[PDB]
RNA sequence: ACGGACCAAGGAGUCUAACACGUGCGCGAGUCGGGGGCUACGAAAGCCGCCGUGGCGCAAUGAAGGUGAAGGCCGGCGGCGCGCCGCCGGCCGAGGUGGGAUCCCGAGGCCUUCCAGUCCGCCGAGGGCGCACCACCGGCCCGUCUCGCCCGCCGCGCCGG
RNA sequence: CCCCGGCGCGCCGGGCCCGGGUCUUCCCGGAGUCGGGUUGCUUGGGAAUGCAGCCCAAAGCGGGUGGUAAACUCCAUCUAA
RNA sequence: UCAGUAACGGCGAGUGAACAGGGAAGAGCCCAGCGCCGAAUCCCCGCCCCGCGGCGGGGCGCGGGAAAUGUGGCGUACGGA
């Protein structure tokens, strides 16, 4: 029996809700469970990260989101080909590698292309046995210089870039901005339709000349 | 006359330009190999054919394309497998017809 | 707080502030939004217009990030860049138009309110309106499209 | 008419979610870390801003394709029959009427021995800018209906305004 | 003061004779399965989302998906059994 | 968070996701087929050495079986030989 004056509701108390309330009383000691699993996690990888092997800048999808800039899952095969990397090489040398990705902008390829190269630049190999080195290893001084980077190696930021006061020309003030969207969203209405009228039409005038 | 990149129209979208990589191996599956298209003739012409295949073969030997189609779009289902199945069966009717002519 | 609530006041009267002549039952008249068609069609006619029946088309699988077009007025247009860019345009003699990146501040179409100040614009945005660009124009200033 | 021998103890509008209104506090066209991360009581507290993603609000409307919230005046030119429409340069540039708490101006006078006579206050005839709010008249955007005239070209059209 | 596991060092017995780039020549896929009709249950899934029973029953520049059933036409994206 | 939203519902009562974005975590792979290699493969029993309270490693057996109706190595959609 609603009263007055109010919002119609429709409370989803139907069921036998009870039985299924997930209190939250967990969260402070599953924040400390994170918080030991992953010091746990960076005293077991003493020089590497503890964050991980780094992730690709990365655009976004689905219209809404396509300005801002992402961490992926992995490297596509055609940057670390055009690097020079090999895929089980970089699995090895903490690199994010997935295969399912493409590569179909050339402009966030080259990104990823010299998002590499600054990553082999600033990695420290140690070598696998320490009274051998090999050939593509570090030196003993970055040796002892070598430590961990506490948050995400190479964090993404979203950068725009500056733009200048520019001096205001002709064809820029009688360009007709909304006149021009309209006319777009007219062409981009009627392509098909004018394309069977002009087919139709040359049959017409294959009829009238034949 | 200036052309800004529009959001909407014709020809919308950001301007980024296309590369040219090679196709996905994935990509290739179900492509007629020398060596399968030999196994399925082979089995073609030890098994033999089956009997809706055999009644739409004489469908088309007198001469009924829309009723054989018909036919065989109930027996297989979708109008693009029928369309597919009747094109098979005309190719070895004629096929039949050269190998009975010559 | 349980001593300022109305539990307090009632202890000692019998019906509890619900009636003497009418008990307090249970459910009086259904539970919910029972009988609206038939016994609270009063109620749902005065105070919830439009409620009973369809209109309009059945979108199956509506995306909101399709459906994604912020809006920006002309009128606080120029909270989105800073207050010095306005400072340098009213003060270069050449005439330098400050550019004005509307999707970079984050909104895709710009429509045209309030007044704006008497210096020229560029303004770089998904959409606009041809209110904002009557108003543009009318001070000076350039409607760049952007994808 | 029903319940009721008597006494002691227990005993009945609680909790969660959603919404509405009122009040208190903080910030304010912004607000909020609720999820995550970093540093006995402490499972607390403090911190993050390139963790404000995201919710709500700042823009509504249409079923949808979509569209999307003042104008006036002067000069020049083109067309049509001093008047109207269209295109470029400067100015005024954010509606009005009535009721409107408060504020502003001050015809005059506010007494100790008569006149002349400066400054601080104080009250007021009458006249104004008018807060909020109310009632109305206007104006703008959107869907729909009617009457007609013009503008634009990357694609002259069953185009767009 | 004992017991246990782990990070390392030194020795012995073994397995293993292992990579990358360029060019040429070959090869490449899961069948009563997909899919279609019908029925029953289920789902927000609405000319049938998913599963199951019966009947029909595939193809290889093929097949599945592209939230309205269907025909034509280019595309986008995966490789089911 | 999307979101009590798209959608379902005597369109009534009521029911009701998914994408994407921010995070915790993050790890990839192996066969059949197609093919190359004298079955190059696996199990059990006899003897010797080590160790034997998770019955394992090596050598010696014209010892017994499994397996060509196919075991092992290279190799799996990211191409492979
Ligand atoms: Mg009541
Ligand atoms: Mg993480
Ligand atoms: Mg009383
Ligand atoms: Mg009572
Ligand atoms: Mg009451
Ligand atoms: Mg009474
Ligand atoms: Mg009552
Ligand atoms: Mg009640
Ligand atoms: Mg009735
Ligand atoms: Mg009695
Ligand atoms: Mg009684
Ligand atoms: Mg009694
Ligand atoms: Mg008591
Ligand atoms: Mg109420
Ligand atoms: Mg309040
Ligand atoms: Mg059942
Ligand atoms: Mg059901
Ligand atoms: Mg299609
Ligand atoms: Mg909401
Ligand atoms: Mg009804
Ligand atoms: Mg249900
Ligand atoms: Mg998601
Ligand atoms: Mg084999
Ligand atoms: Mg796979």
């Amino acid at each position: 029996a609603p009263s007055r004056n109010g919002m119609i509701l429709k409370p989803h108390f139907h069921k036998d809700w009870q039985r299924r309330v997930a209190t939250w009383f967990n969260q402070p000691a599953r924040k400390i469970r994170r918080r030991k699993a992953r010091q746990a996690r960076a005293r077991r990888i003493a020089p590497r990260p503890a964050a991980g092997p780094i992730r690709p800048i990365v655009r976004c999808p689905t219209v809404r989101y396509h300005t801002k800039v992402r961490a992926g899952r992995g490297f596509s095969l055609e940057e670390l080909r055009v690097a020079g990397i090999h895929k089980k090489v970089a699995r090895t040398i903490g690199i994010s590698v997935d295969p399912r990705r493409r590569n179909k902008s050339t402009e966030s390829l080259q990104a990823n292309v010299q998002r590499l190269k600054e990553y082999r630049s600033k990695l420290v190999l140690f070598p696998r046995k320490p009274s051998a080195p090999k050939k593509g290893d570090s030196s003993a001084e970055e040796l002892k210089l070598a430590t961990q980077l506490t948050g995400p190696v190479m964090p993404i930021r979203n950068v725009f870039k500056k733009e200048k006061a520019r001096v205001i020309t002709e064809e820029e003030k009688n360009f007709k901005a909304f006149a021009s969207l309209r006319m777009a969203r007219a062409n981009a209405r009627l392509f098909g339709i004018r394309a069977k009228r002009a087919k139709e039409a040359a049959e017409q005038d294959v009829e009238k000349k034949k | 006359a200036l052309r800004y990149p529009m959001a909407v129209g014709l020809n919308k979208g950001h301007k980024v330009t296309k590369n040219v990589s090679k196709p996905r191996h994935s990509r290739r599956r179900g492509r007629l190999t020398k060596h399968t298209k030999f196994v399925r003739d082979m089995i073609r012409e030890v098994c033999g054919f089956a009997p809706y295949e055999r009644r739409a073969m004489e469908l088309l030997k007198v001469s009924k394309d829309k009723r054989a189609l018909k036919f065989i779009k109930k027996r297989v289902g979708t109008h693009i497998r029928a369309k597919r199945k009747r094109e098979e069966l005309s190719s070895v009717l004629a096929a039949m017809r050269k190998a009975a002519a010559k | 707080p349980s001593r300022l609530r109305k539990t307090r006041k009632l202890r000692g009267h019998v019906s509890h502030g619900h009636g003497r002549i009418g008990k307090h039952r249970k459910h009086p008249g259904g539970r919910g939004n029972a009988g609206g068609m038939h016994h609270h069609r009063i109620n749902f006619d005065k105070y919830h217009p439009g409620y009973f029946g369809k209109v309009g088309m059945r979108h199956y699988h509506l995306k909101r990030n399709q459906s994604f077009c912020p809006t920006v007025n002309l009128d606080k247009l120029w909270t989105l860049v800073s207050e010095q860019t306005r400072v340098n345009a009213a003060k270069n003699k050449t005439g330098a138009a400050p550019i004005i990146d509307v999707v970079r501040s984050g909104y895709y179409k710009v429509l045209g309110k309030g007044k704006l100040p008497k210096q020229p614009v560029i303004v770089k945005a998904k959409f606009f309106s041809r209110r904002a660009e009557e108003k543009i124009k009318g001070v000076g200033g350039a409607c760049v499209l952007v994808a």
